[PDB]
DNA sequence: GCCATTTTCGGCCTCTGTGAAAAACTCCCAAAGTTCCGCTATCAGTTAGTAAAATGAT
DNA sequence: ATCATTTTACTAACTGATAGCGGAACTTTGGGAGTAAAAGAGTCTCCGCGAAAATGGC
C-alpha cells in the first residue's frame, strides 16, 4: 500500500507522464504476462508500478528499450522460424 | 479516424446521395398492424427493418439471408441501427427558400443579391415580380414590378424579358449571378471609394463573394430544392404504457410539408388558377421554414398542446439543446449518489462508503474475481451469488475496492477541488462518511447534503485519480495557494483551548522534562492544561540550505502547548505552538509545515491536528447558556443618553434652526455612534475577568466565556454577531435601501417586539433574494470566463521572449496595500534585479522567485522588478512555462499541458456568490504624481497632484503636511464602454480651440510635424486641457471613467493589463478575497487575440480586416525570412463573449451561445473544424490537449507533419 | 453619425405521464384477411437386419 | 498369437406427428364518387421581463 505520490513525481518530474509511464507497466503486468520487480504485498498493479517508478527500476527508457528489444528479439525469431 | 470536420452547404445531388430513398405519403404506421407504411415517414424499404436481420413480410427471418433484400416488401435483411443512420429526402414541388440564410441577420443572400431583405420577402411572400433576363430591354437585373407593371410591361415587350416570383425567382437570380466578376467590380469599386458606410457594406459583401469562390459552394444552394428526412429513430414514434403512443414534433411538421407538396402537385395536375397556386407555394414555404426554425418566420406553429412545435434548430440549440444537455455534459454509469455525513477517524485520502451502493457500483469487478478464484462457474452464477449477499461475496468485494480509487463530486462544482479521489472503506449504513478537513473544500456542510460518487475503470484513469486527483495532493488553493485543508469549528477551538493561559491554575510553576512528562501531569489530574509550567523542549530546525541543528532548552509555556507540540513534526520552531492558536495561527502552522518539510509530513499534521483538536474541545465541555450572553449596564445609559438629546434636537427642529435632512443625518449619525460605544462596552465587558493570583493580588485574565472564546478563536462567529447577541441590532434599511431613524435597541438576549421583527424581515427577505440572484449571475459570468479561456494550455518551456511586465508595491495612499513579495511569489524574473545604487546582479534571469528568494529580495529592500507574463508571451499557440510561472496548486513551476486557462475561469468565477496631504513617514520626496521615498529606498507613499511645503528631492519628517462589486466585474470582463467616458488625447500637440459649432463643441491640435488633427467634444465637459499647453499622448483632456479600449489604443497592452487586473483586484480585495493576477492576465490575454490590418503589405491580408494575431504573426516572420514587406497590425480589445463568438473553431463558438449564426456564418464560409481545444475534442470524444492526452496529441501532429513532407 | 426595432441571454443537484371541445351519410367495387383442405418436407421414436470392429478367452 | 462373441457402424422400413406452402371461397375492410333551396372575409387572446448588442432607415 502508499499514498501522496511524491516520490513517483520527484523520479518523473511531470505527473502526467509519471500516470503514463505507471499506466504502460500497470497494463504489462495486468494484461500481459510481466512480473513485478518489487514484492507484491498484496498491492493492485497500478500501486506496484507506483513503487517501481519510486524505486528507480522503471522509467520510460526503460520501457521503449525493453519494448524495442521484444520487437528485435521477435524479428529475429520469426527469422529462424 | 477523423482529423477535421468540414461544413458547408449541401447541394441537391448530395442530399440525394445521402438519402435511402423518397418519402412520398405522411403516413407513419397502420393503426392496427401498427407497422411502418410504405413510401412514408417510417418506411422500412428506405430506413430499415423494424426488427434485427427480419423483413416486414417475415419471409426472411434469420441470419442467414443477412443483406438479401425481400422481393415482396424491398426491406434490406439487416440490422435495425441501420434506422438511425439511414436518411431520406422529399423531392419538393417548388423552390423554397432557406430560413437560416434568408432571416439570420444580416441577410446572406441580400447580401449576395444587393438587396434588401424586404424586397426580397416580397418576392418570397408572392406580392411583386423581381427581372431575371432584362433582355433586350431598358429593364434592369433585380429591380422590383407591381403586378400591374408587370401586365403593362408584358403586353409592350412579351416574351423579351423574364420576371418572376417566388423562391424561384432568387434561385434564377443567384445562378446567373458570376461570382468572379462582381468580386473585381466590388474590388475596383473599393479602390475609388470615399465614404465609410459604402466601404463598410462592400468589404462585407466582398468578403462574402470571396468566401463563397474560395469554399466553392454554390449561391443557388442557399435555395431547397430536395429536402433530407431525419432518420425515425431519432424521431421515434414508441408505445408507451396502456397503448399511448409517443411522438416528436418533427413527424408533425414532416407530415405538413409533405401534405402540401403533395397538394401543390395535385394542383399543377389539375392546372389551377393562379392565385390558388401562390397560396399553395406560400403555405410550402411556411411549412419547410417551420420545420427548420419554428418562429422565425412569424408566428409558431402550435400543436394540440398550445405551445409551440420543436424544431431542429430549437433541438440543436439553446440551454436544453444537444451540445449543452447531451454532449459538453451527459449521464454517466458505473455512478452513485447518497447524503454525506462526518467521520472524524478517516485519514485525509479515506472515504466511508456503503457496502451496499459499492455492491452496486463494483459488480463486474465482483464478478470478475468470483469466476478467477472459481467461486462461481459461469457470470449467471455469479450474478446469483451477489444477488443473495454471501460473505464470499462480502470478502470479494472488499479485496476490489482495496486501492481502487473513487471520486466524489457535489453539486455545484465551482473549482475543480469540487471533485477530488478517496480510497473506499466499507461501512454499515447508507451515507457517505466524507473526512472534515475536505469540507472547505467541497463547501458542504452536514446538514442534508447530498454528493455523488464515480468508479474510474481503465488503468489509466484509476492511476489519474491517484496521481492528480486524490485529497492528499490537493491541499494547497489553485486560485491563490494558500492551504485548502485548515481546520474549522471543532478543531480551532480545541487547539484554542488547550493552548489558552490561566493565572494561578494547578500545577503552575511545576518544571517538566518534555511534551510526555506534561500529559502525564494532565492525565494524572496534577496540573491543568492553562498551567505556566518551564518544559524542556528538543527543537530542530531545518534551514534554507538544509541544515538541521538541534537545540534543547528549557521554554516557559503551558501543559497544552508541549502536548501539542508532541505531534509537531521535527523541522519547525516551538515560537509556532508557544501561543494561543486561533484559525490563523493552525493555518500559519500547516502553512509552514508545507513550506519547510513537503506534503507527506503536512498530510499527517494535519491528520494529528484535527484528531488532537477533537478530542481537547470534547475534553473542554465548551457550551453556550444564556448566562455566557452579559449584556453591558452602560448599555441602557447609553440609549437613555441617545434618546434624551434626539428629543432636544426633535426641538430643534420645531423652531426651525435646521432642516429635516440635517436632522436624519445626525441622528443617524448619533445612532451610529451610540451603536458603537454599546458594542465596545460590550466587547470590553466580555473580553476581560479578574482572577487572583498566586500572591493574592488581583489580576487581568482574558476571559474564558463560550461565546467569546467561539469569537476569539475565529471557529465561528464574529464582532458583529457577538454585537447582535448581547448588544444592539443597530440601523436597519428601509426597502428601497434608505436608512429608518429609529434603531432596534434590544438584542436577541432580551428579544425585540414586533415591529423590530419587521424591521429585520426587511433586510432578511433582500439578502436571501440577493444571494438567489448572485448566484445565477456568478454562474453565467464563470461560463462565459471558462468557455473564453478554454484554449489555454502551457505547450512549451521557453519562449525565449525579452518582454515583460513591471512590478511594484500596490501603494493607495499612505501606507502599501499588498507587498512585492506577494506579486512576485511564483514569476519568473525576466530583467536581473540589480542591488539599489549597485551593479550587482543578485537575482539572474529566468529564476522562480520562491520563498527563500522572496526574503531575499526583501531583505535587500529592492522597490521595482520586472517578470514574465502570460500576456506578453510569444508563444503561437497557448502559453510557455517560464511566461506563466509556479502552479499555485502544485508549489513548483506549471507543467506541460496544464490548461491554466479553465484554472483561471475557475478561480476568478468562485468567489462571484461571496461579492456583492500630510506625510505619515519620513523620507524624501520625488516627483513623476507626488512620492514619498523612506531612506531604505522603498517607496511608501503615492499621491495624485492636482493641478508645495517641499520641493523634489527634499527631505520630510514625519507628520509634516506637504499639501456593485459582481456587476463590475462582469462589464470589466465584458470591456463594456463607459455611458459617459473620458474624453483622450489621440495625438501628441499643442492643444487649441476651434469654430463653436451648434450643438457640440469642436477642438484641433497641432502635432510636431505641423498636421492639425480635430476632435469632436459634447458642451457639458470640464475641460483640463488649456491653450498653448502640449499636451503628450495618453493625457486626460475631460476626467471620467476611461475606456479599456482608449486605454488600448493609446497607451498599450501593459496598460490596459494593468487596468482591469487592478480594478478586478480592487473589487477582490475589498471583499477580502486572495487571487493571483496571472489568473486575470491569462483572461486578458484572451481577449487580446484579434487584430485590425492597418498596412496591407504583400501578405494576404486587406485592410479593415479583422484577423487573428497568431496567424499575422507567423505570416510576418515568413515574409521577414522571405525579404518582402511585412504587415501592420493594430490590436483590438474584445469582451469574453465576443472574443469566445469569434474563435477560428465553429464547433466552440456554436456550443456556446447562437449556435444558428455561428453555423450559417460556418456553412457559407466552408470553414475547417481542426479540433485543436478542449471543448471539441470533449464533443467528439476524443482526448483533450491538455495533461496525459497532451503527448499523444503532440505525436499525432509529428507524424501528420512527417506525412504531409 | 443617430434612432428604432430585432435578437439573445439569464447557476448546479434531486423528484416528476399528459389532456380533457369540436357535428354526415350512401352506394359500389376490389383487395386484404380468416379459415379450411390438400400436398409435401422434416423429424422424433422404434424395430429389424447385415456386415464388421472390439474385445475376452484360450 | 488366434478364435468366437458382443457391440458398433450402417441400411431399410413403418408410425405418428407437425409445421409450411399453395389454392378456393367467404367475410371484412378500405378507397372512391356523389349529395342540386341557399348557404357566398379568421383568428382571438395577450400585454405583469430587463439589459446589452447587432442590424436597417434617415
Ligand atoms: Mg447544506
Ligand atoms: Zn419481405
Ligand atoms: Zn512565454
Amino acid at each position: 500500500a502508499r499514498v501522496t505520490v511524491q516520490d513517483a513525481v520527484e523520479k518523473i518530474g511531470n505527473r502526467f507522464d509519471l500516470v503514463l509511464v505507471a499506466a504502460r507497466r500497470a497494463r504489462q503486468m495486468q494484461s500481459g504476462g510481466k512480473d513485478a520487480l518489487v514484492p507484491e504485498e498484496n498491492d493492485k498493479p497500478t500501486v506496484i508500478a507506483l513503487r517501481e517508478i519510486e524505486e528507480g527500476l522503471i522509467t520510460k527508457d526503460v520501457l521503449d528499450a525493453r519494448e524495442r528489444q521484444e520487437q528485435q528479439e521477435q524479428e529475429a525469431a520469426e527469422l529462424a522460424a | 479516424e477523423f482529423d477535421a470536420i468540414k461544413i458547408g452547404l449541401a447541394s441537391p445531388d448530395m442530399i440525394r446521395s445521402w438519402s435511402f430513398g423518397e418519402v412520398k405519403k405522411p403516413e407513419t404506421i397502420n393503426y392496427r398492424t401498427f407497422k411502418p407504411e410504405r413510401d412514408g415517414l417510417f418506411c422500412a424499404r428506405i430506413f430499415g427493418p423494424v426488427k434485427d436481420y427480419e423483413c416486414l413480410c417475415g419471409k426472411y427471418k434469420r441470419l442467414k439471408h443477412r443483406g438479401v433484400i425481400c422481393e415482396k416488401c424491398g426491406v434490406e435483411v439487416t440490422q435495425t441501427k441501420v434506422r438511425r443512420d439511414r436518411m431520406g429526402h422529399i423531392e419538393l414541388a417548388s423552390p423554397v427558400a432557406h430560413i437560416w440564410f434568408l432571416k439570420s441577420l444580416p441577410s446572406r443572400i441580400g447580401l449576395l443579391m444587393d438587396m434588401p431583405l424586404r424586397d426580397i420577402e416580397r418576392v418570397l411572400y408572392f406580392e411583386m415580380y423581381v427581372v431575371t433576363e432584362p433582355g433586350m430591354t431598358d429593364l434592369e437585373r433585380g429591380q422590383m414590378l407591381t403586378e400591374e407593371e408587370y401586365l403593362d410591361r408584358l403586353e409592350e415587350w412579351g416574351d423579351e424579358f423574364t420576371a418572376k416570383m417566388g423562391a424561384e425567382a432568387i434561385k434564377d437570380l443567384l445562378a446567373s449571378m458570376d461570382l468572379p466578376a462582381e468580386a473585381e467590380q466590388m474590388r475596383e469599386e473599393l479602390d475609388t471609394t470615399n465614404s465609410e458606410t459604402k466601404r463598410k457594406k462592400l468589404t462585407k459583401r466582398l468578403k462574402l463573394v470571396e468566401a463563397f469562390v474560395a469554399s466553392g459552394n454554390k449561391p443557388e444552394w442557399m435555395i431547397l430544392t430536395v429536402l433530407p428526412v431525419l432518420p425515425p429513430d431519432l424521431r421515434p414514434l414508441v408505445p408507451l404504457d396502456g397503448g399511448r403512443f409517443a411522438t416528436s414534433d418533427l413527424n408533425d411538421l414532416y407530415r405538413r410539408v409533405i401534405n402540401r407538396n403533395n397538394r401543390l402537385k395535385r394542383l399543377l395536375e389539375l392546372a389551377a388558377p393562379d392565385i390558388i397556386v401562390r397560396n399553395e407555394k406560400r403555405m410550402l414555404q411556411e411549412s419547410v421554414d417551420a420545420l427548420l426554425d419554428n418562429g422565425r418566420r412569424g408566428r409558431a406553429i402550435t400543436g394540440s398542446n398550445k405551445r409551440p412545435l420543436k424544431s431542429l434548430a430549437d433541438m440543436i440549440k439553446g440551454k436544453q439543446g444537444r451540445f449543452r444537455q447531451n454532449l459538453l455534459g451527459k449521464r454517466v454509469d458505473y455512478s452513485g449518489r447518497s447524503v454525506i455525513t462526518v467521520g472524524p477517524y478517516l485519514r485525509l485520502h479515506q472515504c466511508g462508503l456503503p457496502k451496499k451502493m459499492a455492491l452496486e457500483l463494483f459488480k463486474p469487478f465482483i464478478y470478475s474475481k468470483l469466476e478467477t478464484r472459481g467461486l462461481a462457474t459461469t457470470i449467471k452464477a455469479a450474478k446469483k451469488m451477489v444477488e443473495r449477499e454471501e460473505a464470499v461475496v462480502w470478502d470479494i468485494l472488499d479485496e476490489v475496492i482495496r486501492e481502487h480509487p473513487v471520486l466524489l463530486n457535489r453539486a455545484p462544482t465551482l473549482h475543480r477541488l469540487g471533485i477530488q479521489a478517496f480510497e473506499p472503506v466499507l461501512i454499515e449504513g447508507k451515507a457517505i462518511q466524507l473526512h472534515p478537513l475536505v469540507c472547505a473544500a467541497y463547501n458542504a456542510d452536514f446538514d442534508g447534503d447530498q454528493m455523488a460518487v464515480h468508479v474510474p475503470l481503465t488503468l489509466e484513469a484509476q492511476l489519474e485519480a491517484r496521481t492528480l486527483m486524490m485529497s492528499t495532493n490537493n491541499i494547497l488553493s489553485p486560485a491563490s495557494g494558500d492551504p485548502i485543508i485548515v481546520p474549522s469549528q471543532d478543531v480551532v477551538l480545541g487547539l484554542y483551548y488547550m493552548t489558552r493561559e490561566k493565572i494561578n491554575a494547578k500545577g503552575e510553576g511545576m518544571y517538566l522534562t518534555g511534551p510526555a512528562e506534561a500529559e502525564k501531569a494532565y492525565r494524572t489530574k496534577t496540573a491543568e492544561l492553562h498551567a505556566r509550567v518551564k518544559v524542556r523542549i528538543t527543537e530542530t530546525i531545518k534551514h534554507e540550505n538544509g541544515k538541521l541543528t538541534t537545540e534543547t532548552k528549557m521554554i516557559d509555556t503551558t501543559v497544552g502547548r508541549a502536548m501539542l507540540w508532541q505531534i509537531v513534526p521535527k523541522g519547525l520552531p516551538y515560537s509556532l505552538v508557544n501561543q494561543k492558536l486561533g484559525k490563523k495561527q493552525i493555518s500559519n502552522l500547516l502553512n509552514e509545515a508545507y513550506r519547510k518539510l513537503g506534503l507527506k509530513d503536512t498530510v499527517i499534521f494535519a491528520d494529528q491536528i484535527m484528531y488532537t483538536g477533537f478530542a481537547y474541545a470534547a475534553l473542554s465541555g465548551v457550551s453556550v447558556g444564556i448566562d455566557d450572553m452579559v449584556v453591558p449596564a452602560a448599555k441602557y445609559t447609553e440609549i437613555a443618553e441617545a434618546e434624551e438629546e434626539v428629543r432636544e434636537i426633535q426641538e430643534q427642529f420645531q423652531s426651525g434652526l435646521v432642516t429635516a435632512g440635517e436632522r436624519y443625518n445626525k441622528v443617524i449619525d448619533i445612532w451610529a455612534s451610540t451603536n458603537d460605544r454599546v458594542a465596545k462596552a460590550m466587547m470590553e465587558n466580555l473580553s476581560s475577568e479578574q482572577v487572583i493570583n498566586r500572591q493574592g493580588e488581583q489580576e487581568k485574565q482574558e476571559s474564558f466565556n463560550s461565546i467569546y472564546m467561539m469569537a476569539d478563536s475565529g471557529a465561528r462567529g464574529s464582532a458583529a454577531q457577538i454585537r447582535q447577541l448581547a448588544g444592539m441590532r443597530g440601523l436597519m434599511a428601509r426597502p428601497d435601501g434608505s436608512i429608518i431613524e429609529t434603531p432596534i435597541t434590544a438584542n436577541f438576549k432580551e428579544g425585540l417586539n414586533v415591529l423590530q421583527y419587521f424591521i429585520s424581515t426587511h433586510g432578511a427577505r433582500k439578502g436571501l433574494a440577493d444571494t438567489a440572484l448572485k448566484t445565477a449571475n456568478s454562474g453565467y459570468l464563470t461560463r462565459r470566463l471558462v468557455d473564453v479561456a478554454q484554449d489555454v494550455v502551457v505547450t512549451e518551456h521557453d519562449c525565449g521572449t525579452l518582454e515583460g511586465v513591471v512590478m511594484t508595491p500596490h501603494i493607495e495612499g499612505g501606507d502599501v496595500k499588498v507587498a512585492l513579495t506577494e506579486l512576485a511569489l511564483g514569476r519568473v524574473v525576466s530583467e536581473d534585479i540589480l542591488k539599489p545604487g549597485t551593479d550587482e546582479v543578485l537575482i539572474p534571469r529566468n529564476t522562480l522567485l520562491d520563498e527563500k528568494w522572496c526574503k531575499v529580495i526583501n531583505d535587500n529592500s529592492v522597490d521595482q522588478i520586472k517578470v514574465r507574463s502570460v500576456v506578453t508571451c510569444d508563444s503561437d499557440f497557448g502559453c510557455c512555462a517560464q511566461c506563466y510561472g509556479r502552479d499555485l496548486a502544485r508549489g513548483h513551476l506549471v507543467n506541460q499541458g496544464e490548461a491554466v486557462g479553465v484554472i483561471a475561469a475557475q478561480s476568478i468565477g468562485e468567489p462571484g456568490t461571496q461579492l456583492t496631504i500630510q506625510a505619515k513617514n519620513n523620507g524624501s520626496v520625488k516627483l513623476h504624481e507626488l512620492t514619498i521615498i523612506d531612506e531604505f529606498g522603498r517607496t511608501k507613499e503615492k499621491h495624485k497632484l492636482p493641478y508645495l511645503s517641499k520641493a523634489d528631492g527634499d527631505a520630510v519628517a514625519a507628520g509634516e503636511t506637504v499639501a456593485g462589486g459582481l456587476p463590475r466585474v462582469a462589464d470589466l470582463f465584458e470591456a463594456r464602454k463607459p455611458k459617459e467616458p473620458a474624453i483622450l488625447a489621440e495625438h501628441s500637440g499643442t492643444v487649441s480651440f476651434g469654430k463653436e459649432t451648434k450643438g457640440k463643441r469642436r477642438l484641433i491640435i497641432t502635432r510636431d510635424s505641423g498636421d492639425t488633427y480635430e476632435e469632436m467634444i459634447p458642451k457639458h465637459r470640464q475641460l483640463n486641457v488649456f491653450e498653448g499647453e502640449r499636451i503628450e499622448r495618453g493625457d486626460v483632456i475631460a476626467d471620467g471613467p476611461e475606456s479599456p479600449h482608449d486605454i488600448l489604443r493609446l497607451r498599450g497592452i501593459h496598460a490596459v493589463t494593468t487596468y482591469i487586473a487592478n480594478e478586478v483586484q480592487e473589487v477582490y480585495r475589498l471583499q477580502g478575497v486572495k487571487i493571483n493576477d496571472k489568473h486575470i492576465e491569462t483572461i486578458v490575454r484572451q481577449m487580446l487575440r484579434k487584430c485590425t490590418i492597418t498596412f496591407a503589405g504583400d501578405s494576404e491580408f486587406l485592410p479593415g480586416e479583422t484577423v487573428e494575431y497568431s496567424q499575422v504573426k507567423i505570416a510576418n516572420r515568413k515574409l521577414v525570412e522571405e525579404g518582402k514587406e511585412p504587415a501592420r497590425f493594430e490590436r483590438e480589445l474584445l469582451g469574453i463573449t465576443k472574443a469566445s463568438l469569434a474563435t477560428e473553431s465553429f464547433i466552440s463558438a456554436a456550443s456556446f451561445q447562437e449556435t444558428t449564426r455561428v453555423l450559417t456564418e460556418a456553412a457559407v464560409s466552408g470553414k475547417r473544424d481542426d479540433l485543436r481545444g478542449l471543448k471539441e475534442n470533449v464533443i467528439v470524444g476524443r482526448l483533450i490537449p491538455a495533461g496525459t492526452g497532451f503527448a499523444y496529441h503532440q505525436d499525432r501532429q509529428a507524424k501528420r507533419a512527417q506525412e504531409q513532407q
